[PDB]
């Protein structure tokens, strides 16, 4: 359910949160969308 | 002008692209765009998304935008 989150979402919380967990989840599910992006971008 | 209208489409899109990710490039903004002019659901354009860019995983209520901002090439 961390796939449907908002950009801005994501960044807020990374950068307020506290909950170790989640703090761990929204860095690696925002990485996995850079990830991607740079996976397609280096082809294109 | 209905060049001016595939480039609002496109720069509509990858508006949408720096909500979600927060990056903003348009070689991808019109990679998509052109996946939609030729289908007709938000189904079709799904598929012919997932050739290219299976592994994002695109949010439904973004490929939606998306598909909506394809859409109003129509008016």
């Amino acid at each position: 359910d961390l796939s449907k989150w908002k950009y801005a979402e994501l960044r807020d919380t990374i950068n307020t949160s506290c909950d170790i967990e989640l703090l761990a989840a929204c860095r690696e599910e925002f990485h996995r969308r850079l990830k991607v992006y740079h996976a397609w971008k280096s082809k294109n | 002008h209905m060049s001016e209208a595939k480039a609002k489409a496109i720069g509509k899109v990858d508006d949408l692209l720096e909500l979600y990710m927060g990056i903003r490039d348009i070689d991808l903004a019109t990679t998509m765009f052109e996946a939609g002019k030729d289908k007709s659901n938000p189904d079709e354009f799904a598929v012919a998304l997932d050739e290219t860019l299976g592994d994002f995983a695109f949010p439904d209520e973004f490929l939606f935008d998306v598909w909506g901002a394809i859409s109003d090439m129509k008016q």
